[PDB]
RNA sequence: UCAACGCCGGGAACCUCACCGGGGGCGACGGCAAGGCCAGGCUGAAGGUCUUGCCGGCGAGAGGAGGUGCAUGGCCGCCGUCAGCUCGUACCGUGAGGCGUCCACUUAAGUGUGGUAACGAGCGAGACCCGCGCCCCCAGUUGCCAGUCCUCCCCGCUGGGGAGGAGGCACUCUGGGGGGACCGCCGGCGAUAAGCCGGAGGAAGGAGCGGGCGACGGUAGGUCAGUAUGCCCCGAAACCCCCGGGCUACACGCGCGCUACAAUGGGCGGGACAAUGGGAUCCGACCCCGAAAGGGGAAGGGAAUCCCCUAAACCCGCCCUCAGUUCGGAUCGCGGGCUGCAACUCGCCCGCGUGAAGCUGGAAUCCCUAGUACCCGCGUGUCAUCAUCGCGCGGCGAAUACGU
């Protein structure tokens, strides 16, 4: 009877946006939500050598891509889904919803 | 080095030339006054300015 | 005649992976489905979203 | 899983951007944007002379997903506003000038004034190569303000690079512009 | 084997390792009194907290300093007893447990053989192994080998290093153990026997210094 | 030479490949059928080519891991994490040029306080960005289990100890937003200025700690063998494909390392204790085979849910007691396996045997100021298989100086 929402993004602006949206929805309406819950940030590190040749002292570039993760549970009302599915979902955010 | 730099010292002297008695000999009051009066977004610069102003006030008030 | 012109479909080895930008063979970043040489990755990383963060 | 096709998308976007930067050079290329609607791929192409893009557009629409494999692509063509603040198009403009046969001091000073007129706090152009004879040299023309080092360097400044191909060889053009809507940390304004 | 009342030892009073007191110990050199820490403790382990501060070593218990000296490999880049002592994989480097136990056994042996407090023994040994030296000074262009006095803290460092090196010497590639060697060194230096590396080098250093006065 | 030599991410079985031996393809554009194949033969093997027939109706451009890094672009190292490098107006000089940018004190710093033919500006330093450590607010799943309730099991002495599943977000942790440190207080030393050393208090004390971004310039420094490019050169070829060899060859001189020359130890059996990261024909718990390496099934997991994962050094007891040994472990024989189209040249693991130099090292020389150095193991990159390497992670944890 509860629906679970997973949010993933490289930017926190869109995340704050979507989460405040869902909070306003579930507060103006009568329906319960647990969260939002911050999951551990997932970072991808790629370390490579600068030089295109083999001469000179060796120096290394450390490149890092960060991914933030949020979780919510929304209680799965009918108006809930109808008013949640139609929200501005920018392109820098990935959303996945499932049932329990 | 604990050497306060150009704009720090200049802004202190200017905010002091103006609004003179709105500052006193306590770092906390001076800090919040600086925050009120200036458009600064970092705490380190604010605190250094406030400390320099405390020193200015001490020396002016009770000496040269 | 027309057969001795195309390469076999290797499954493993240095000769089974190219760089889609430069065409090199050897030193290819293999990490997370990416197929780019170190040079090309170091050139186009920010346009993919990587940063300093050091 | 996650990054397999996340990075797939990033890589293909970069490669298509490159193909287009190379095939839309006469028009003035400024960028790209992709959004896969449920109907198909929305493909926004910026430019400064949209007329050049337009049966060319048909050949693009087809070749794109004939070779790289998009699905249901349809292309839009916008026009950049204030193109004299984008270092990319300015670099390509100057390279095309030098290829036409104008002298480099003239071209550089012209571009500098034409950029600084329409609004800018600072500009820097660097030319490198065989400018005077068969031994190579480098020369810079600058004006105004810049932030060569630090984070604001990446955050605020626009940078561009291009290659001029003459009968003798390659000349490298580097451009860097600062916009007027900027401000630095120590640049305070006192109440 | 160790008996159980020694393998599982529980202290009740504040005492070095729970066994040996300090109130009956008395220093006599007025130069070294203020640098010989005799505070009542149970565990001499400071976890490297007093290194940054210049004179922070006067707050460390003598036993902890000795343990840290004993925690060594021997003699690299210099010869001691005639020869390099390089172990490099069978050394107790960054292993304070073993040095703790070595010092404990040595103290037990000392108590057994002397019927006194090993801390008093060690104190007298330091007093007798601390040298009161020469260096090179330029009075303008020209340089002379001169004789200069020494400070208490460097005296202590010297004495402790020399005791530990004497033990490492007498335990080198021989049937003797490190604890027995350390006990021998300490007793010898405390009763002023030339059998001791430390007393020997003290006398040699003062001898040379006397020349170049 | 520093700034070459575990460097070209260069751990090469085929490929990589650029080298050697031998084969087979290859004429965009332009004007004077091509090709597909049953059987047999040449051939390492091949409609590659010959017998057999049947079907089918000349110069350039491309390309080049070919030459030139002394024709270039872009990128990288070094001077150097150095504090330096320029401009306007005025003034001094016939002029090249000078001043400013100098003197005194002062900082990690052309960083600042005063004086002065200079007055004012600019780039760099700083400011800026990331992480560590302390406190507050918000949040409670896939993370946590203290206090609460119910079951179940065990011990000795009913007093203790464990396992579930309810139910909770107290604690830990996770991650967003805020606070906190400023020579601020007090002592001294300093021109009464800029500032220096110390004491408390405090999570933290003197740009708190550690990193990223490295100015104007120059080095004919390196890279055309990463891609791009001017000139020069190679068309049945230096172009494009397949087979086999080689880069793994060894009288020797060098750099960087691994293992040791033993008791500050070797072996056997018992007892403990992490973090970083990664994971679809991938990680693989759990069961069964096997002495070992390994084999057969297979839950779950797209990763706060499952897995890689009960690390070693350390502690306890027993044997060895200063010996070329129960140190050391190279070299060689027989056998058993994995990956892979293929393991001889030229892979990795397991068992039983074999048992070489080496007894602390001259002249000379390297790295290191604190959670640093020494010691110990692990992850990841490369990767079908292969780590004495690079990039990182935690465990145990000092000695000396606060100088010239
Ligand atoms: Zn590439």
């Amino acid at each position: 009877q509860k629906a679970r929402i997973k949010l993933a993004s490289t930017n926190i602006k869109a995340l704050n946006e979507v989460t405040d949206q869902i909070k306003q929805i579930a507060e103006r309406t009568g329906v319960r939500m647990s969260g939002p819950i911050p999951l551990p940030t997932k970072r991808i590190r790629i370390t490579t050598r600068k030089s295109p040749d083999g001469e000179g002292s060796a120096t290394f570039d450390r490149f890092e891509l960060r991914v933030h993760k949020r979780l919510v549970d929304i209680e799965a009302d009918e108006r809930a889904m109808r008013q949640i599915m139609r929200i501005r979902v920018p392109e820098d955010v990935t959303i996945e919803i499932e049932l329990i | 080095g604990n050497i306060k730099q150009t704009f720090i010292k200049r802004t202190a002297r200017e905010l002091f030339d103006r609004y003179p008695d709105k500052f006193t000999r306590d770092f906390e009051h001076n800090k919040k006054m600086v925050a009120e009066l200036t458009n600064v977004t970092s705490k380190t610069i604010r605190n250094r300015i406030a400390g320099y102003i405390t020193r200015l006030v001490r020396m002016k008030e009770e000496g040269k | 005649k027309a057969d001795y012109n195309k390469r076999k479909p290797r499954k493993f080895g240095k000769g089974a992976r190219r760089c889609m930008r430069c065409g090199q063979y050897g030193p290819i970043i293999r990490i997370h489905g990416l197929m780019l040489c170190r040079h090309c990755f170091r050139e186009v990383a920010p346009k993919l979203g990587f940063k300093k963060y050091e | 899983a996650i990054e397999r096709y996340f990075i797939k998308e990033g890589v293909k976007e970069m490669l298509i951007d490159e193909f287009l930067e190379k095939e839309l050079r006469r028009a003035g290329y400024g960028g790209l944007d992709i959004k896969k609607t449920p109907l198909g791929t929305k493909v926004t192409i910026f430019a400064a002379n949209p007329g050049y893009v337009i049966r060319r557009i048909r050949e693009l629409t087809r070749i794109l997903e004939k070779q790289f494999g998009l699905e249901n692509p349809q292309i839009e063509v916008e026009e950049i506003k204030n193109p004299y603040l984008n270092a990319k198009v300015q670099a390509v403009r100057l390279a095309q000038a030098l290829e036409r046969g104008i002298h480099f001091r003239r071209a550089a000073y012209s571009a500098i004034r034409a950029i600084m007129r329409n609004g800018a706090r600072g500009v820097e152009i660097r030319l490198s190569g065989k400018l005077t004879g068969e031994r190579a040299k480098s020369v810079r023309f600058y004006q105004g303000y810049l932030a060569k080092v630090g984070n604001p360097a990446e955050t605020l400044v626009s940078r561009g690079y291009a290659q001029a191909q003459l009968k003798l060889g390659v000349i490298g053009v580097k451009v860097s512009i600062m916009p007027p809507d900027a401000k630095l940390p120590d640049e305070i304004e006192i109440k | 084997a160790k008996p159980l009342t020694e393998r599982f030892f529980i202290p009740k009073e504040v005492k070095v390792m729970g066994r040996w007191s300090v109130e009956d110990v008395t220093v006599e050199d007025p130069s070294l009194k203020p640098y010989i820490n005799l505070d009542a403790r149970i565990l001499p382990h400071s976890h490297g907290r007093y290194a940054k501060k210049p004179f922070g070593k006067a707050n460390v218990h003598i036993v902890e300093r000795l343990i840290n000296k004993v925690m060594r490999s021997g003699a690299s880049h210099y010869k001691a007893g005639g020869h390099f002592m390089r172990r490099e994989h069978r050394s107790i480097m960054s292993k304070k447990m073993k040095a703790y136990e070595v010092v404990k056994e040595a103290f037990m042996i000392i108590e057994r053989r002397t019927k006194q407090n090993p801390i008093q023994v060690l104190v007298k040994a330091i007093e007798n192994s601390a040298p009161r030296d020469t260096t090179t000074i330029a009075f303008g262009g020209i340089r002379y080998h001169m004789s200069v006095d020494v400070s208490p803290l460097r005296r202590l460092d010297i004495a402790l290093k020399n005791i530990a090196l004497g033990a490492s010497i007498k335990c080198y590639r021989n049937k003797t153990t490190y604890a027995q060697a350390l006990a021998e060194e300490i007793i010898a230096a405390a009763n002023k026997d030339p059998k001791s590396f430390a007393y020997s080098k003290k006398e040699e250093i003062e001898r040379i210094a006397q020349s170049s006065r």
